[PDB]
DNA sequence: CCCCCCGGCCCCCCCGGC
DNA sequence: TTTCGGGGGGGCCGGGGGG
């Protein structure tokens, strides 16, 4: 076949699309011989989710010539709801593809199940969107943003990200009230991945809706710290980093007015 | 799309992709190039009749403004898509609200076909207008402005879409002649214009079948006649004798030469009644009781017509209207 | 290219309540209440682009000073204002604790209210009755007979009328001056007659034009600005001959792209207006406009089908 | 097979098949090269081979086993609300095109787009086809739209001004005769000079009618096990149509002008169960090609016809529209 | 049990009018593998359900009269639950869509296509226990239809032929769309004349054994049921049931009460013609139509009795005529009946 | 292993002109 | 009264998270 990819388990590829499910409806994979990157849109065209991943996490991938499949993830998380989390989930595509083959094999029995999805056509770039150098980049835990992002989403539909020397100002303001969380950058070695950094060029300023801050926190729970790059005038970027990939949020802040 | 565009149909292949390729609206096209190369583009209306280049043109203007990835720094939505008031509270105001991913710039929004969209989704979006006029402007295509709420119209400068002229039709099928090797007779060229009736798609389907129909492309030449069978029209010919024979004949020669008329190329009453109708449209009657008769019961022809029943009764009907009517001139 | 201007709409939008024109009366009793202060509930109601948002933005600006963001809550049909918003929300704003001068008090601004349902409007009495020594309600529609009676009962009356000539060529001479915009008369006259006591549209066309043709005379404004078309209408269906009436139907409506669905239904509005007609002649003049507007409606959208309706109309007037 | 009626049995395989629509079945043919295929609307009267030629058309573009992949049909059999058109319809649009196989490709032109066939689609409610203009014209390059209607008018205009017309004529005598003698010879049908041309003349453009008709009167004559050949008068029976000696009496009847005795015989003629539009058209064709009267006579008996058929096409009682009908030519 | 019920032939050698027809649906049932979809026409009363049913029995056997009452249910696109009654036997399914008023296209597009997309388990009279047969579904009351229940049996008809034969009933070809009319074989079916209504009279007669002192009592039911066999039927029972199974010259014809109603209403319009007249006739339309008596029967009956009326002269009948059709196509196209019977009269009166 | 929060269907009811 | 479509508001049900 012209496309194979191979994962343990399809545990790992059921998560990984959980993560941006509810954001996006419409995705599209370029398969090359360096791996997986998909990009999807959201309706709003607010937020783009970027999908980067390597060969390291197949167990055996072939990739002969480059492929673009444009499919639908609602589709895609029904069928794969259809196979088992314990059993190899194959990918396999051919040339000129017009579907995808799931292949869902478990090695205890001899129970295969095959899964042909049909693609759709979708003719689009991912214009490779990554600002060269941010204003700002600070990293934290994953929990902790998660929970920020959760407490100020009761307060307001909107959370302004204050970005200024040594601190990192989260701010909603509301109906019933206002909250304010300030974090200042600090390390432990007795657990380092505690730890929040910051590295700032100038201070920043930037609003971003509650919605898609609420989506885009569903993603740490493939990676235990997430890194967020802030500039004006451009869009923040919340990476998710994997253990041979990553996942990213490009959300473009609101305007000031 | 799939293979190239030489698998597309003619209509779609030929869509304009600059306001360079829009012929037939140059006052539209004039002003609203002025309004993006000095930064003050307001909130559109086009409203115009089938096929006249709203789509394309309002494109062609994203195209210009935002390049070739205007694509993905526009928000289009039409009839197909979902526009209830949930999708203008949530997803239109997003848009408005926000600033652009890819590269800096205003936002762009496309309510095409807005005529198709509820009251309450137009009332929504009048403060959604209002409020975002700083970053984003709305552009919304109509062929019926009844549809459309006072309150939403005040809100757009109106710009009309006439049916197209004919010298723009005869620029765009020299560029067709000339891109597709094909020779149109100058009698074919009329015909088409009088049967297109200032609609560029019609033009092109049309033209695409009279190719289509030619035994050699390439050497063969697009005649009036070719024109009138593909299209299966009556020609003026037998609409001048048809009505030549109903004002100057007896019953049976009238119905006699009707049923040979139609029965010789198989043409539908219905076209006969229009070329009739047209024709006598220039006529200059003493009496004005000889044009509402003529009016009225053709009309009524009509309508019975486009429900089906006799063809035959129909046809008598229709000498016997013409007949009575023209009793009246004395 | 990528920098938008604000429009004139926008950027001339009055933002004090001695820069609204029209009115005069209802606009001098504003200006009272805000100098004095005690702003009662009031609903404020008129047709398109007269100046009701202006107005009641302006009043509550001036009010309220450099309170208005905690002062003023905002509600209009873009945002979700159902009964629940209205049991909780609403009345949490009401029920708020606010420190103001003497004589000011929150201010609640529910834009189109026409559009609310019949529960919300019915769960804001008691909300409106119970915590009037605190905030104020100002509604702003269309069509007030949308608005439920007892909370017309709880508001003042301000029913707007629509702008003379004479303040809209006074609003337009001002923004011209502000703008250095060169004009005829016969422009003014051409922008004016085509705004219909719309403020808005006379300001959108008067940058169109201009923004377009540089010069504001009554040419360059009808190049772009069409003539309303209900007024082609009424001189077609009052045409004294039938020849006439099918040459207006047909060089100023049919040749000009206006759909025959459009045509039939101004018909029927103007027919509705036609006061110089006597009423049973007008009637029948509906009847028939109604039997080709169900043709069309099925589908028969001919140029024939409305020469019918004329040529009968034509039989009825005579 | 001999389990088909032969309507079905008959129906054209291959676009060479259909009969009388050559103006149209040559630009169909000539796509399979051209490979350009437009948006179609085919329309016209019942029984003129619209839904024969769109399937044949793609038999002979697809092929027996890339056709299934290739096709979506919709008809007035199923739901096709505004919810169908925004949801199903756009999705199957909006996929790629089935891969073709080397047999195929080999064998059959495969063109680079698949097809919607909206049988009946003068049944959409106008919502509906709004809804289908931008989803036709935004994903033209992998689909293809076929929109087949009775009535014209019934389609919005914007879904006209997209489609490529095809007027599909009516078949009579002239133009559908070799396709029926070929169908009778097959069948091994005796019949008498003329029979097939009165078949077709009294089917009145709708060649579905014109077969049935034959094969309900090869079935007498099997059963009569006769050997002998058809004949009109046998034909005509089986179409309902009126023996010349009761309209004679009829026009007799309608000639005495007395109320009483034409509603008396319309009255004894309702029982014999004639259909009303038979009636009404056999009196159109006695009348018009009348030479014993006037012209004013013919340009009134014309319109009182004309509104009778119309008023019948409505579903109204045929007893009172015909007595109304008779007693208005009786006072002319 | 009635004798009309009692008596009625159940195949197609026990007919007994109208030969030339039974003929030809014998010639049809001879070779019935290919048989086409029917449409059988005619005047009310006459036999066609009749011999719709003989001439299933002639194809399949007596098996066709072992029927069956079925209930189906259906949900609408508002989750509304409707109710089917579908009479059906080991051969074919009755079904009446009508029943179900505007919804009917449902039972079209989901009832009628599920019989034709499927086979069918006959484990009597086949070895294999799979029918290898088509399956015949009547429709009743067929020119009930709404038009797009119509239009959807359009594809269905053609489809499905191998599987599914559609016969239908009606007493009017009028209200049956032109492509469902080319879609079928269409069978007249003439009223019996007044001898055969007569001699199936005197066999019923004979049967049970009821005294007749003339044939010509025969004749006089014949000729006052217009060519109805049912009617017929049951007014002689009627009749004997009223002289103690004993007629005679002098048994008077018994009308039913709606007609006698109608007529005393004629009287009315004929005698008064004023607003109050008017307003007494509403009354009387208004009690006629609360008890399922049809609008288009009323307008029918109403006027062929004022057309009966001594009294009027030619101008008058003629304007009545006219007014009838316009005010029968108003009924075909609308949805109060009252208000169009109302405006009938209301120019009946004036015009007299 | 059990309880609570809060997203999504599911159902019911009510307009629909200027 | 009511032949669709849209919109609003309430009642459950159940996935997921927390203790
Ligand atoms: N002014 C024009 N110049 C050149 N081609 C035109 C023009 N107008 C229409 N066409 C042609 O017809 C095709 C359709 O044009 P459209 O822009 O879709 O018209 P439209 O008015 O937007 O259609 P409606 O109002 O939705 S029915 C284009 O692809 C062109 O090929
Ligand atoms: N009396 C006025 N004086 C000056 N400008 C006016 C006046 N009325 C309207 N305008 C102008 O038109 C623009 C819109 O005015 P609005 O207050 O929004 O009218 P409106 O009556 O509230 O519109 P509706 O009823 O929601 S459709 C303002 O920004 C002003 O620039
Ligand atoms: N042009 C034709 N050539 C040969 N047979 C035809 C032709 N037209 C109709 N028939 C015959 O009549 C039968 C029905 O033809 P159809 O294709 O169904 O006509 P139709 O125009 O699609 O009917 P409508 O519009 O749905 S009523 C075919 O199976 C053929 O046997
Ligand atoms: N003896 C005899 N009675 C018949 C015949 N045809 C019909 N009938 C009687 O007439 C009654 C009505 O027939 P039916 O088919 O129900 O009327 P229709 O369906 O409205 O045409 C039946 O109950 C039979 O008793 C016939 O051929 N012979
Ligand atoms: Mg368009
Ligand atoms: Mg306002
Ligand atoms: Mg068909």
């Amino acid at each position: 076949s012209m496309l194979e990819a191979k994962f343990e388990e399809a545990s790992l590829f059921k998560r990984i699309i959980d993560g941006f499910k509810d954001c996006v409806q419409l995705v599209n994979f370029q398969c090359k011989e360096d791996g997986i990157i998909a990009q999807a849109v959201d309706d709003s065209r607010v937020l783009l989710v970027s999908l980067e991943i390597g060969v390291e996490a197949f167990q055996e991938y072939r990739c002969d010539h480059p492929v673009t499949l444009g499919m639908d993830l609602t589709s895609l998380s029904k069928i794969l709801r259809c196979g088992n989390n314990t059993d190899t989930l194959t990918l396999i595509a051919d040339n000129t593809p017009d579907s995808i083959i799931l292949l869902f094999e478990d090695t205890k029995k001899d129970r295969i199940a095959e899964y042909s999805l049909k693609l759709m056509d979708i003719d689009a770039d991912f214009l490779k969107i990554e600002e060269l150098q941010y204003d700002s980049t600070l990293s934290l835990p994953s929990s902790e943003f998660s929970k920020i992002v959760r407490d100020l989403s009761q307060l307001s539909d909107s959370i302004n990200i204050m970005i200024t020397k040594e601190t990192i100002k989260f701010v909603a303001d509301g109906d019933i009230g206002s909250g304010s969380v300030i974090i200042k950058p600090f390390v432990d070695m007795e657990h380092p991945e505690t730890s929040i950094k910051l590295e700032m060029d100038q201070p920043v300023d930037l609003t971003f809706g509650a919605k898609y801050l609420l989506d885009i926190i569903k993603g740490s729970s493939l990676s235990d710290r997430v890194g967020i790059r802030l500039s004006s005038e451009a869009p923040a970027l919340f990476q998710f980093d994997l253990k041979s990939g990553f996942l990213q949020f490009f959300l473009a802040p609101k305007f000031n007015d | 799309e799939k293979r190239s565009k030489e698998n597309l149909p003619w209509v779609e292949k030929y869509r304009p992709e600059t306001l360079d390729e829009v012929y037939g609206q140059n006052e539209v096209i004039t002003t609203v190039r002025k309004f993006v190369d000095e930064g003050k583009l307001p909130h559109l209306l086009f409203y115009g009749p089938p096929g006249t280049g709203k789509t394309s043109t309002i494109v062609a203007l994203a195209r210009e403004i935002y390049g070739k990835n205007y694509s993905n720094m526009v928000l289009e939505l039409n009839a197909s898509d979902d526009r209830g008031i949930d999708v203008v509270r949530n997803q239109i105001k997003d848009f408005a609200s926000t600033r652009q991913i890819f590269s800096k710039g205003f936002k762009l929004i496309i309510l095409d076909e807005a005529d198709a969209m509820t009251n309450a989704a137009q009332n929504a979006l009048r403060r959604v207008i209002e409020r975002y006029t700083k970053n984003t402007r709305f552009c919304v295509l109509a062929n019926y402005a009844h549809k459309l709420t006072p309150a939403l119209l005040s809100r757009c400068t109106r710009f009309r879409f006439q049916p197209l002229p004919q010298e723009a039709i005869e620029r765009r099928i020299a560029n067709v002649l000339v891109h597709e090797k094909l020779k149109l007779s100058p009698n074919a060229e009329k015909a088409l214009i009088e049967l297109s009736n200032g609609d560029m798609r019609r033009v092109l389907n049309v033209l695409q079948s009279c190719k289509a129909t030619l035994d050699n492309p390439d050497e063969d030449e697009i005649s009036d006649d070719v024109i009138y069978e593909c299209c299966g029209a009556p020609r003026p010919s037998d609409l001048k004798a048809v009505l030549k024979s109903i004002l100057e004949d007896d019953w049976g020669t009238a119905h006699y030469t009707l049923n040979k008329v139609r029965s010789a190329k198989g043409l539908a009453l219905i076209d006969l009644i229009e070329g009739i109708v047209k024709i006598l449209e220039d006529y200059e009657l003493q009496n004005e009781e000889t044009r509402v008769h003529l009016l009225t019961k053709l009309a009524d022809i009509e309508y019975s017509i486009s429900k089906g029943g006799n063809d035959q009764i129909q046809g008598s009907a229709v000498i016997g209207a013409i007949k009575a009517s023209f009793e009246n001139e004395t | 290219t990528l920098s938008l201007q604000l429009p004139w709409v926008e950027k001339y939008r009055p933002q004090v309540l001695s820069d609204i024109v029209g009115n005069k009366e209802t606009i001098d009793r504003l200006q009272q209440i805000a100098k004095d202060g005690n702003m009662p509930h009031m609903i404020i109601s008129g047709m398109p682009g007269i100046g009701k948002t202006t107005s009641v933005h302006c009043l509550a600006h001036e009010l309220l000073g450099r309170s208005y963001a905690d002062g003023v809550l905002e509600l209009n049909a873009s945002d979700d204002r159902g009964i629940d918003v209205v049991r909780n929300q609403i009345k949490h704003f009401a029920q708020k604790k606010l420190h103001l001068p003497p004589g000011k008090h929150k201010i609640v601004i529910l834009d189109e209210a026409d559009s609310m349902t019949a529960g919300a409007q019915q769960a804001l009495r008691r909300t409106m009755e119970l915590y009037s020594n605190s905030t104020r309600f100002a509604f702003a529609c269309n069509q007030s007979n949308k608005i439920i009676e007892p909370l017309q009962s709880r508001c003042a009356i301000l029913r707007y009328s629509k702008l003379s000539d004479e303040d809209v060529l006074k609003r337009l001479l001002q923004i011209i001056k502000l703008e250095d915009v060169k004009y005829t008369n016969d422009g003014l006259e051409a922008i004016i007659f085509t705004a219909e006591g719309d403020m808005r549209q006379a300001i959108n066309n008067l940058q169109s034009t201009v923004a377009g043709h540089g010069l504001v005379n009554a040419d360059n404004v009808f190049k772009i600005v069409d003539s309303p078309h209900p007024l082609i209408v009424k001189k077609m269906l009052l045409a004294s001959n039938l020849e006439d009436s099918i040459q207006i139907l047909r060089t100023d409506l049919w040749k000009k792209g206006y759909s025959s669905i459009d045509i039939v239904t101004t018909s029927f509005r103007v027919t509705k207006n036609l006061a110089q007609v006597k009423e049973s002649v007008r009637l029948e003049m509906i009847k028939e406009i109604g039997l080709t507007h169900m043709r069309i409606l099925e589908g028969v959208g001919t140029y024939l089908q409305l020469a019918s309706m004329l040529a009968k109309i034509h039989k009825l007037n005579n | 097979l001999a389990q088909q009626p032969w309507v079905e049995k008959y129906r054209p395989k291959n676009l060479d098949e259909v009969t009388a629509q050559d103006h149209a079945v040559t630009v169909l043919k000539k796509t399979l090269k051209s490979a350009n295929l437009p948006h179609m609307l085919f329309y016209g009267p019942p029984g003129t081979g619209k839904t024969s030629t769109i399937l044949a058309l793609t038999k002979e573009l697809y092929g027996p086993d890339l056709m299934k992949s290739r096709i979506l049909e919709l008809n007035a059999s199923d739901e096709r609300g505004i919810s169908i058109v925004r949801e199903k319809v756009k999705n199957f649009a909006r996929l790629t095109v089935s891969k073709p196989s080397k047999h195929d490709l080999e064998n059959y032109p495969c063109p680079p787009y698949k097809i919607i066939i909206l049988d009946e689609a003068d049944s959409m409610t106008a919502d509906a086809q709004s809804a289908l203009r931008r989803t036709m014209e935004t994903y033209s390059g992998v689909t293809r739209f076929c929109l087949i209607c009775n009535y014209v008018t019934r389609i919005i205009d914007p879904l006209a001004s997209r489609c490529s017309k095809f007027r599909f004529k009516a078949l009579d005598a002239s133009n559908a005769i070799d396709r029926l003698r070929f169908i009778s010879e097959q069948e091994n049908v005796k019949c008498d000079d003329g029979v097939l041309e009165r078949i077709l003349d009294i089917s009145a453009g709708d060649l579905r009618r014109g077969i049935t008709l034959l094969q309900s009167a090869s079935k007498g004559a099997q059963y009569l096990g006769d050997g002998k050949n058809i004949t009109s008068t046998q034909v005509e029976e089986l179409a309902g149509v009126v023996p010349h000696d009761i309209l004679i009496e009829i026009v007799e009847k309608v000639k005495s002008g007395d109320f009483d005795e034409i509603k008396k015989y319309v009255n004894t003629f309702m029982k014999s169960g004639w259909s009303a539009a038979s009636v009404v058209n056999q009196l159109h064709e006695y009348y018009i090609t009348n030479d014993n009267f006037d012209t004013n006579f013919k340009n009134q008996i014309s319109w009182l016809l004309f509104t009778t058929d119309s008023r019948l096409n409505n579903g109204t009682n045929e007893h009172i529209q015909l007595l109304n009908l008779l007693v208005k030519i009786s006072q002319l | 049990s009635l004798w009309v019920d009692k008596y009625r032939p159940k195949s197609l050698n026990a007919l007994s009018h109208n030969e030339e027809l039974t003929n030809f649906l014998k010639s049809l049932s001879d070779q019935p593998r290919d048989l086409p979809h029917l449409l059988l026409y005619g005047p009310n009363g006459t036999g066609k359900k009749t011999r719709c049913m003989a001439l299933l029995e002639s194809i399949f056997g007596p098996g066709v009269y072992r029927l069956k009452i079925d209930v189906r249910q259906f949900v609408t696109a508002s989750n509304r639950k409707l109710e089917l009654n579908v009479v059906s036997s080991p051969y074919h399914l009755e079904i009446t869509p009508s029943d179900m008023g505007n919804n009917d296209r449902i039972v079209i597009q989901e009832l009628l296509k599920e019989v034709a997309q499927m086979e069918q388990v006959d484990f009597q009279d086949s070895k294999d226990g799979l029918a290898h047969r088509y399956k015949c579904v009547i429709i009743n009351e067929a020119n009930s239809l709404t038009k797009d229940a119509q239009a959807a049996l359009r594809r269905t008809m053609e489809k499905y032929s191998k599987n599914i034969r559609l016969i239908m009933v009606c007493d009017s070809m009028s209200p049956i769309i032109a492509p469902i009319k080319s879609r079928c074989l269409l069978i007249r079916c003439p009223a019996p004349s007044d001898s055969e209504i007569s001699t199936i009279l005197s066999d019923v007669v004979t049967n049970e054994r009821i005294q007749l002192e003339t044939k010509d009592i025969l004749k006089r039911i014949a000729q006052a049921s217009n060519g109805n066999l049912r009617v017929s039927l049951l007014m002689l029972e009627s009749m004997a049931l009223n002289n103690e199974l004993a007629l005679k010259s002098s048994s008077p014809i018994i009308k039913p009460d709606w007609i006698i109603v109608i007529h005393k209403l004629t009287r009315k319009i004929v005698k008064e013609r004023s607003v109050n007249s008017l307003i007494e006739c509403r009354a009387v339309l208004y009690d006629l139509l609360a008890h399922c008596i049809p609008a288009n029967i009323i307008l029918k009956e109403l006027t062929f009795s004022l057309l009966d009326v001594e009294t009027l002269n030619t101008t008058n009948k003629s304007s009545i005529i006219e007014y009838s059709s316009v005010f029968d196509e108003r009924l075909s196209l609308g949805n109060k009946a009252i208000f169009h019977l109302e405006g009938f009269i209301a120019k009946v009166m004036c015009c007299l």
